[PDB]
């Protein structure tokens, strides 16, 4: 279960903790300590999801859902039958996500490569805790987080967004949107720009990065390069998630009214608010 | 109905797409082998792809993949247990033998050339019209190993002419010889250049290139492998 | 290490006039300046841009579309600069009322100006598509870029042209405005009973957030193994180095299934084009075949 070139890199050492105890592989997978923890939180977490399904009375995956405590519960404990199970599963899920990222760091030390992968992962873990921990703690209730259901975590996305009118008006939703649309655009070209060079016309020789940069400069008059497009990739992505955490932690905490009405400060500025004629003011 | 057909016929197209994609990521590295180097029993549930052939530019032959994979270099490791999936300890000096984080690959001992045929990486002073545009100018500063001792001084910048960016730091040691430092491996500071990966006594062990006006693909890997590998296997010294 | 994001040092040589191959010359303008600001991130050289027949035709048609909308914004704004800036987000060019429908006899002040701007947009975008194909063939290159752009054209043609023709009027379509094309997107989901049940909407996100996951992970990889010169992604295809060997293993050691250098881009181009591919299908079927995705979810047909 080794690649043609894998034996040199499978040396011991580089563990973050435990020493050579969990320094081994299982097939292609690296175990490590945090692989054991990741398996522990995930395995023990799944057990609770099937148990929550037992108490609710269904096993079809489209109906299983684990809602958090009621709003009357605040940030206190809850019975496992009514929200308390979601309270534990969230810890296990958190444990599985930090153990996954920390196990990635152990893999990085072994290969002597940068820690850019786990640090990029950290932005998604921060977006998760923004919804289930940071925002509901600021608000004073767990029932403000989302439930763990396939079609029932979309219902929470719809009810939460429409509580504040058309949620398309969040200044940071807008900004988070743009990075998301652009990242797909940015990834769409870089994928096509590389393959269109390594796979030229039928029978022609492989093209060079020279041919790549010349294509962009002919198309739009600029080329970000090869080391720059990858930075643009890492940045457009973590920026998208960033504001998708920002746009949410401000929603309901520092601002709880219709987001369309937030934009009245611009329209009601003193030097043009009292200037009629314009049919939108 | 019509929408159910579009959502079903697409859930099939995706299934064939994932197939096509997952077989194209089998060109290099397969066939799988056991730790002893013989081809493995089960080799994944996906067949190997129909061999594709690249027309290498400038008439450097043609690479066809998936092709016969061989390391072409002796690997100096040894089993640490009797079962698979366990680490392999090295039987010498991992940075000189080139294993673990200090591993290199036997690429063509030739240099990468631009679309016009000339060398992609030339030393600055061979590079007509090139200079330092902004930021610090590492030429002149003393490259210090991270054990806070100094092992040499930058006596050039090996630049990339097509993509105009510094790629190496021509570092001359106390015995008058010069090594190359991967640029993503040094911290250009106001009055020194700082190299996290290595200590002082390790700069002289950096692989030495042949022709002093060009570095080749195989030579680049033994250098960047050495330096990058020194993060784990160095540790002999240096803190802050 | 320094987490190779920005560049410590900047080098620069003579302006790069690019390769030639079968590219008609002349057309490339004089090279623009060198911006040190960008050089910290990517390259510093601006231009030379190639402007051909379709190039001028595209830029001309686009400025016509840009102005035809903006002219209307001044008419609403009583030709006053103060109320232009204030209400800037709110002006809108709406298409003809349903009482018209496909017919081009709509007055200017009641939908005729839509089709004027829509004709410029229609020709400017396709002029650019033809441009993205001729630049690929001119350098004897693969034409992967031209097909990926067709996927984004697909959603765009479905939104404004393919669907309004199927619905029987332009009363649908999309109006040209900032705050107004946001309210349109809201309304579309409302009238069709939560686009969330649209299975193609749900598949579009999964690929929209692919793209976020994939390109976050791939960019972090090349930077993590930039220390072995992994940014030079083509020579690693033609001759695998350790930068690609460590890249395949980290993906293998962390989640089991493997990826090559050219292989991961095969993943990349599809994970992007699939966003608008499935999107256009889910928007095209919306209203034409399915009136209410909710009810569709209750019967599955
Ligand atoms: C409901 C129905 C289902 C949902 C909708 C389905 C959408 C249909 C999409 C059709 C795509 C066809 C794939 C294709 O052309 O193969 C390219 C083919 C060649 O690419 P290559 O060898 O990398 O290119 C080098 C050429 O020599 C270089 O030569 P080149 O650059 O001329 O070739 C470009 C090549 C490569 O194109 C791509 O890889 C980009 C694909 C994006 C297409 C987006 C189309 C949007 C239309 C709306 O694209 C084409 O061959 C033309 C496709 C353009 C279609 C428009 O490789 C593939 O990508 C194979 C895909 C296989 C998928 C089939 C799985 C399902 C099978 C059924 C079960
Ligand atoms: C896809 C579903 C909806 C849609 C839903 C949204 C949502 C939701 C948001 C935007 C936002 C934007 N939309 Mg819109 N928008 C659509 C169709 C379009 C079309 C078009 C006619 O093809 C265009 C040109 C725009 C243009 C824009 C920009 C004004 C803005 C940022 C996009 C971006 O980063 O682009 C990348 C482009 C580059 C050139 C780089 N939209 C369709 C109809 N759009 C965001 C915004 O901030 O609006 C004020 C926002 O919140
Ligand atoms: C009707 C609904 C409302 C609305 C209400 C909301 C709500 C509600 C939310 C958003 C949020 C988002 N919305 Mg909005 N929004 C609407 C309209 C839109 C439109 C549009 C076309 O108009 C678009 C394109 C968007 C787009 C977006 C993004 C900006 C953002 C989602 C990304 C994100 O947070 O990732 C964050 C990333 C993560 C959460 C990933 C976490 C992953 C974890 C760490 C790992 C999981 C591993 C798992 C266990 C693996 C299992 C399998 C393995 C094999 C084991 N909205 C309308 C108006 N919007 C969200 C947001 O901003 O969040 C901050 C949000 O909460
Ligand atoms: C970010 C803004 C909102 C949000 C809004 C939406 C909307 C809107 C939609 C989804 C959709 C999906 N969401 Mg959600 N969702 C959020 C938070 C989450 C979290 C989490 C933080 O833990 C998870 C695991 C999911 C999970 C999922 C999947 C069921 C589905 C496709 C995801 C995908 O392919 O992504 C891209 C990732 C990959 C391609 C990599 C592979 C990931 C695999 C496929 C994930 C499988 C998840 C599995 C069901 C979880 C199993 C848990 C077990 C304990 C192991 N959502 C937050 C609250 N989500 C879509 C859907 O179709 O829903 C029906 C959809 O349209
Ligand atoms: C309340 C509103 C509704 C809703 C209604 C809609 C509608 C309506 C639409 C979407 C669409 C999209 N929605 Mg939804 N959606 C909602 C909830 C969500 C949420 C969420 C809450 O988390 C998310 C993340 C999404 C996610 C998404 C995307 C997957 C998808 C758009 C892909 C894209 O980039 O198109 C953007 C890409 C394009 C528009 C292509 C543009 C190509 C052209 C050629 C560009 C021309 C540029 C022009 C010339 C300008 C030049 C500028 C200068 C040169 C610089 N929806 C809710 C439930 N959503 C679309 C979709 O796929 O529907 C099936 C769509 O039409
Ligand atoms: C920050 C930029 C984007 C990002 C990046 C990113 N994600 C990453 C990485 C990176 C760089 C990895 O290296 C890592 C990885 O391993 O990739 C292969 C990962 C990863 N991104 C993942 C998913 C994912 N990323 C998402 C998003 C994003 N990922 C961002 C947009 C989403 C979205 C949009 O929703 C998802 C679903 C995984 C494939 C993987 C991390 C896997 C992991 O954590 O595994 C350990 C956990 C388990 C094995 C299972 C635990 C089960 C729990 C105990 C039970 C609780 C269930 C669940 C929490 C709730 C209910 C689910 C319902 C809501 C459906
Ligand atoms: C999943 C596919 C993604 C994608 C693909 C894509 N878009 C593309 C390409 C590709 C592959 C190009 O080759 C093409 C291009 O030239 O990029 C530099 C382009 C492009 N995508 C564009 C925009 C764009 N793409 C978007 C979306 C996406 N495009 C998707 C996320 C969006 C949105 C809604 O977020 C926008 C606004 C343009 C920058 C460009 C096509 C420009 C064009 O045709 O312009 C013609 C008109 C003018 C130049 C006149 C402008 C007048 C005023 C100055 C304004
Ligand atoms: C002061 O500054 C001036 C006035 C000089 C210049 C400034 C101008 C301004 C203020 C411009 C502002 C422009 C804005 C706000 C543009 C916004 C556009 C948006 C958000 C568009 C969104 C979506 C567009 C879609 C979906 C378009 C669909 C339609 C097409 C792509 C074309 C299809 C058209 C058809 C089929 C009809 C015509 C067909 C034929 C055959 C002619
Ligand atoms: C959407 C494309 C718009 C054109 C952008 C061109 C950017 C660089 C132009 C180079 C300038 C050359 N010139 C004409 C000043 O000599
Ligand atoms: C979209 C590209 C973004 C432009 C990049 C901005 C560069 C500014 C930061 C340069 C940092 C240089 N410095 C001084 C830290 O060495
Ligand atoms: C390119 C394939 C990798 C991503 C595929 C996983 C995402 C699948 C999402 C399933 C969506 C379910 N549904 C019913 C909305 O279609
Ligand atoms: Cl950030
Ligand atoms: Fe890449």
């Amino acid at each position: 279960a080794l690649l043609s070139f894998e034996r040199k890199y499978r040396v011991p050492g580089g563990t973050l903790v435990g020493g050579n105890l969990f320094d081994f592989w299982v097939g292609p997978f690296y175990v490590g300590f945090f692989g054991v923890a990741t398996f522990f939180f995930a395995a023990l977490g799944i057990i609770l999801i099937a148990w929550s399904a037992v108490l609710q009375g269904t096993w079809n995956p489209q109906l299983i859902s684990v809602y958090p405590p009621a709003l009357e519960y605040g940030l206190g404990g809850a019975p496992l039958a009514k929200g308390g199970l979601w309270q534990i599963i969230t810890i296990c899920a958190t444990g599985a996500f930090v153990s996954w990222a920390l196990r990635e760091v152990e893999i990085c030390r072994k290969l002597g490569i940068g820690y850019h992968i786990p640090f990029a992962f950290a932005f998604a873990i921060l977006a998760y805790l923004t919804l289930v921990l940071f925002r509901p703690v600021m608000m004073g209730a767990w029932g403000y987080a989302f439930p763990y259901g396939i079609w029932t975590h979309l219902d929470w996305v719809s009810n939460t967004g429409y509580t504040y009118g058309n949620f398309h008006y969040n200044p940071a939703h807008m900004i988070a949107i743009s990075f998301f649309f652009t990242n797909a655009l940015a990834l769409a070209l870089h994928g096509a720009l590389v393959l269109s060079a390594a796979n030229p016309e039928k029978g022609k020789e492989m093209r060079t990065p020279d041919h790549e940069d010349t294509f962009f400069r002919d198309l739009v008059g600029y080329s970000i390069g090869t080391l720059g497009i990858h930075r643009l990739g890492l940045l457009l992505s973590l920026s998208a998630v960033f504001f998708s955490a920002l746009c949410m932690i401000i929603t309901g905490t520092i601002w709880f009214d219709q987001w369309v009405d937030w934009w009245q400060w611009w329209v009601k500025l003193p030097w043009w608010a009292n200037i009629p004629g314009g049919i939108n003011g | 109905d019509l929408a159910s057909l579009a959502i079903y016929s697409f859930w099939i197209f995706l299934a064939g797409l994932i197939y096509y994609l997952q077989t194209e990521n089998m060109r290099e590295g397969y066939p799988l082998e056991n730790e002893d180097g013989t081809p493995a029993a089960n080799q994944g549930p996906f067949p190997l792809p129909k061999p594709k052939t690249f027309i290498l530019p400038h008439g450097r032959g043609t690479l066809t993949v998936p092709g016969p994979e061989s390391e072409d270099r002796p690997i100096a490791l040894a089993r640490t247990a009797v079962s698979e999936g366990f680490p392999h300890a090295p039987t010498g000096d991992p940075m000189k033998d080139g294993v673990g984080p200090a591993s290199w690959v036997a690429r063509r001992d030739l240099p990468e050339l631009d679309g016009h045929g000339h060398n992609k990486i030339k030393p600055m002073k061979a590079a007509a019209g090139f200079h330092v545009s902004a930021g610090k100018n590492p030429i002149g500063l003393p490259v210090r190993g991270c054990d806070l001792e100094i092992a040499g001084k930058v006596v050039d910048i090996w630049v990339d002419i097509p993509e105009q960016m510094a790629r190496f730091l021509e570092v001359e040691l106390k015995d008058g010889s010069t090594r190359l430092l991967p640029m993503q491996m040094v911290k250009v500071q106001s009055n020194r250049v700082h190299v996290n990966a290595l200590s002082s006594d390790l700069f002289a062990g950096i692989p030495t290139i042949k022709s002093p006006t060009e570095v080749t693909l195989l030579e680049e890997d033994k250098i960047c492998g050495y330096v990058a590998g020194g993060l784990m296997y160095a540790a002999p010294k240096r803190k802050s | 290490e320094y987490q190779n994001i920005f560049s410590q040092v900047q080098v620069r040589g003579p302006a790069d006039l690019g390769m030639t191959e079968d590219v008609n010359l002349a057309n490339r303008s004089g090279v623009g300046p060198f911006s040190t600001l960008l050089g910290w991130f990517g390259n510093a050289q601006l231009g030379p841009i190639y402007l051909g027949s379709l190039g001028v035709l595209s830029l001309f048609s686009g400025l016509m579309w840009f102005f035809t909308i903006g002219i209307w914004f001044w008419y609403q704004a009583g030709w006053n600069p103060a109320v232009f800036l204030r209400d800037l987000f709110f002006f809108s060019l709406e298409p003809p009322a349903p009482e018209y429908g496909l017919s081009f006899a709509a007055p200017l002040k009641e939908g005729g100006l839509w089709l004027i701007a829509s004709f410029f947009m229609f020709v400017a975008v396709w002029s650019w598509w033809g441009r993205t194909y001729l630049r690929a063939q001119a350098l004897g290159m693969g034409k992967h870029t031209a097909w990926a752009f067709l996927s984004a054209i697909w959603l765009w043609m479905v939104l404004g042209f393919i669907r309004p023709i199927l619905m029987g009027s332009w009363s649908e379509a999309v109006p040209y405005g900032i705050f107004s094309h946001l309210d349109w997107t809201n309304n579309f989901s409302l009238v069709h009973g939560n686009l969330f049940y649209n299975p193609f909407h749900g598949l579009s996100i999964a690929f929209l957030x692919g793209s976020a996951l994939l390109f976050a992970m791939h960019g972090a990889t090349i930077l993590a193994v930039s220390r072995f010169g992994g940014e030079r992604e083509l020579e690693q295809i033609a001759d695998r180095g350790t930068a690609a060997e460590r890249a395949a293993l980290f993906v293998r050691w962390t989640m089991g299934f493997n990826a090559t250098m050219e292989g991961i881009h095969r993943w990349a181009i599809w994970m992007a084009v699939l966003v608008t591919l499935t999107g256009g299908i889910g928007i095209l079927l919306s209203g034409t075949v399915v009136d209410n995705w909710y009810v569709w979810g209750q019967n599955h047909g």
